[PDB]
């Protein structure tokens, strides 16, 4: 049956989910596939700054955090970020989709650093040498007039 | 684009309000022509609704042609 | 026929409406319709009832000096 | 740097939100109390009792395909935490729904305010609104706005127009409710509608600036008589008539979202506050303006002229009766002042 | 200042025209008796009406603006106290609801009266008291109302600090409101006697 819940709230209870270490990532993925479920934080009473897989999140929101930059190179200059059409590809959906290999995300975390010291380089070759393009370029528009 | 959708709708509307308004004051209705302040004369009316009811039916297919391109 | 039983012989008529249609609704959403229309037909009735006995034994006429002789 | 960038731009939109998945799963995974000694990760959350069987079905091919399959992995209790609330919303139900959210979120298993919020909301705008012409005009650019909503959902919008296409359920009921109470009120673009015969008359003959007064003959059926249009004293009646409306309609509204508060204390077994919190204020104001609605009826229901009795007053009923009890002025029924 | 200085020159002329009517013998035309007893008994009631909800409505209103002004600026850093200092809104509502009673029970007693019994003692009673009750309703109340607003302003703040602070402050707020509540009573003993127009 289905309960329709518009003249009443939906009845539910709390259930709890005794994760093993070696899917402890295989299985979380499924629930955030699935999208039903709430959790509540019983480690709230430990301190926010000391916790168990900060090691974990603290290197990758950097990761993160690059690749706004690299998003941002792309306004300054004269490019469009070439964009998907729907969002029925990365099982959003009822369907699965079997989680990333640690080699597919330890290359992300390589990719995103190696990658933009290459692009920290150029820009500031471009940036040297731009300075010394509207210092001139004024110099010239003062003579045109002269 | 949106220039002509308003002349469109108030034209197309225009139309339907003002035709109705002139079989009205021909057939002499009350609430038109019963009292002292309104017009004397029904038909007098209707001849002049008639054609500014037509001059909205212009721009009805005038711009009907050109939301059509 | 116009008396106060009139509103009387359209609240059983409506009042029973209202029970079939508690009944013979479908189940895809029921409460959506079950308890859309009996709130809508009430209110809709109680409109009428209240502009109808307002018109029974009225207590003032109208009046006016602006019709032509014609009428 | 172009060719580069050019390069890197069509990879990038793809491998973005991979790896915001992948931080988030780890944020949730901290909540769990994750045990040294014993490796075992306790994480507790709610989940709608509809779809139990959901997760227990699809947990079970997980580790299928792992070959583990752990003894088990689920289990429920009760305990006397607050859960939380939810409401299951179609796209009809949503815009109404959106509105009684904004004040509070209601209590865990108590009654949703947003099914009656479907028909007293717009109905109450076709009371002040009221014109049929006025009226149609709304239901077009929501009969528009609905119609095309496919077209309308995939392209980008302003702000301004998203609140109308969020709306657009909301405006389609404010349109057809303002067209049948204009028909009541009898009024289009400011003018009236005369299908159906008058109870009224006027005299056989008149002359011109020669003030005229009516003759009842029956009783208008559906709505108000059109002979009232144009008149002189017109004021003097839909003034006196659209307030004993409002008072009747609000004496109703409210009780009606009055017995809710029975329905919830039934529910949760709390009989105390029927006998200290319900009762008590049914007595009161029921007593005192349901004493006020009922009055109303009957003095339209009495052709005081036939009886030669004078109408009584209302105000000075209601003002007396705390004032100097046991006295009236005009009297409406009998023992009315033992009432 | 300007509008000062007219105050200063209201008083001679008023001082000036009191002498010239005085050393000449004319002391007697300006008689405020007869200004009592023909202008019309409908003018001094219909002030006392509108006065009496006319001065209590400023009354409530002024005191909100206190009130809700600084609650939301305590709500900034503490927005849990929009519900619990709610309170201080009501006392500042309910002496317009005086107000609104009071000339409800006045506008009953607004009948027709003759042109020979017009101007007799029954009627010019009713008139003068019907006019001095809606100043005192309406400026008990106007005052009221300016007194919850600031007490209701020092809670709203207190309750930000520390919450044990506002249940004993109401005890001057209760007291503010009582005020309120003198002149409603006061204003109907002098019209409990007055009748109706004849």
């Amino acid at each position: 049956e289905k309960e329709e819940a518009i003249f009443r709230s939906a009845e539910m209870a709390l259930v709890q989910f005794y994760i093993p270490q070696e899917i402890s990532r295989d299985s979380a993925y499924t629930l955030g596939q699935l999208g039903l479920v709430q959790f509540r934080d019983l480690n709230s009473k430990v301190r926010a700054f000391q916790r168990t897989f900060v090691n974990e999140i603290r290197r990758l929101d950097n990761v993160e955090r690059q690749y706004r930059y690299f998003y941002s190179l792309l306004k300054k200059h004269d490019i469009k970020l070439y964009e998907g059409d729907t969002d029925k590809y990365l099982d959003g959906s009822g369907e699965l989709y079997v989680p990333p290999s640690g080699s597919v995300i330890d290359d992300y975390v390589r990719n995103a650093s190696y990658l933009e010291e290459r692009l920290i380089q150029m820009e500031d070759a471009t940036d040297q040498i731009e300075v010394q393009k509207n210092d001139l370029e004024q110099y010239r528009f003062i003579l045109q007039s002269g | 684009t949106g220039k002509a959708w308003c002349c469109t709708v108030l034209s197309a509307f225009g139309v339907v309000i003002l035709s109705v308004i002139a079989h009205l004051f021909n057939t002499n209705h009350e609430s038109f022509v019963g009292s002292i302040n309104d017009p004397e004369d029904g038909p007098a009316v209707a001849h002049t609704v008639y054609l500014a009811a037509l001059v909205y039916l212009v721009f009805f297919v005038f711009c009907g042609f050109q939301v059509y391109l | 026929m116009s008396s106060f039983y009139t509103v009387v012989g359209v609240f059983i008529v409506v009042s029973a409406m209202s029970v079939l249609f508690w009944i013979m609704a479908p189940k895809n959403n029921q409460a959506v319709w079950r308890s859309t229309v009996i709130l809508t037909l009430a209110m809709m009735f109680l409109m009428w009832a209240i502009t109808f006995l307002c018109q029974l034994h009225p207590l003032v006429a109208p009046r006016r000096s602006d019709l032509r002789p014609e009428f | 740097l172009e060719s580069e960038l050019y390069a890197i731009a069509k990879e990038l939109d793809s491998w973005f939100q991979d790896v915001t998945r992948e931080k988030a799963i780890f944020e949730i995974l901290n909540k769990s109390n994750y045990d040294t000694n014993r490796k075992i990760l306790i994480a507790e959350g709610w989940i709608p009792r509809d779809e139990l069987a959901t997760l227990q079905a699809r947990l079970g091919e997980m580790i299928a395909r792992l070959g583990i399959d752990v003894p088990s992995i689920i289990q429920v209790l009760d305990t006397n935490h607050t859960p939380p609330t939810f409401h299951r919303t179609n796209k009809f139900t949503a815009g109404f729904q959106s509105i009684c959210d904004c004040y509070g979120i209601a209590q865990y298993r108590e009654i949703n305010a947003g099914l009656p919020t479907i028909v007293t909301f717009p109905f109450m705008f076709a009371i002040m609104f009221g014109d049929m012409g006025h009226g149609f005009l709304m239901t077009l650019a929501a009969l528009s706005l609905v119609l095309n909503e496919k077209k309308i959902n995939k392209m980008k919008r302003g702000e301004i127009f998203d609140m109308a296409f969020t709306g657009r359920y909301i405006i389609l009921l404010m349109g057809v409710f303002s067209m049948y109470t204009g028909f009541l009120y009898n009024d289009i673009f400011s003018k009236t509608m005369t299908i159906f015969k008058s109870g009224w008359k006027w005299p056989d003959h008149w002359k011109k600036g020669e003030s005229i007064t009516a003759t009842s003959v029956g009783t208008y059926p559906i709505g108000l008589d059109w002979a009232w249009h144009g008149t002189e004293n017109a004021l003097l009646f839909s003034n006196s008539y659209k307030m004993k409306l409002s008072i009747l309609m609000g004496f109703i509204h409210m009780t009606y979202s009055y017995f809710f508060s029975l329905a919830n204390h039934l529910y949760f077994n709390s009989m105390i506050d029927i006998i200290g919190n319900f009762i008590p204020g049914l007595l009161f104001m029921q007593g005192i303006f349901g004493y006020l609605s009922v009055c109303i009826v009957y003095k339209w229901a009495v052709d005081w002229v036939k009886d030669g009795k004078p109408a009584p007053g209302l105000l000075n009923m209601l003002i007396n009766m705390f004032l100097s009890p046991g006295t009236i002025d005009d009297e409406l029924y009998p023992h009315q002042a033992k009432v | 200042s300007f509008s000062h200085f007219l105050y200063y020159l209201v008083l001679i002329v008023v001082i000036v025209y009191g002498l010239y009517k005085l050393f000449t013998g004319h002391g007697s035309d300006i008689n405020f008796g007869k200004f009592l007893l023909r202008t019309s008994p409908y003018m001094w009631a219909n002030l006392g009406i509108a006065l009496c909800v006319g001065l209590s409505v400023v009354g409530a209103a002024w005191g909100i603006f206190i009130t809700g002004s600084s609650m939301i600026g305590a709500g900034v850093r503490a927005p849990r106290i929009t519900t619990k200092n709610l309170i201080s809104i009501i006392f500042c509502e309910v002496v317009a609801i005086y107000g609104l009673i009071i000339a409800i029970v006045f506008s009953s007693k607004l009948t027709v009266a003759t042109a020979e019994n017009m101007y007799s003692k029954s009627n010019l009673y009713t008139g003068y008291s019907l006019f001095w009750a809606g100043i005192t309703v309406g400026a008990s109340n106007l005052i009221c109302g300016i007194a919850v607003g600031i007490t209701g302003a020092t809670a709203a703040i207190s309750d930000a600090a520390d919450s044990a602070l506002f249940v004993k402050i109401l005890v001057i707020e209760i007291f503010g409101s009582i005020l309120g509540l003198l002149g409603l009573i006061v204003g109907l003993l002098m019209a409990g006697k007055a009748s109706e127009f004849q």
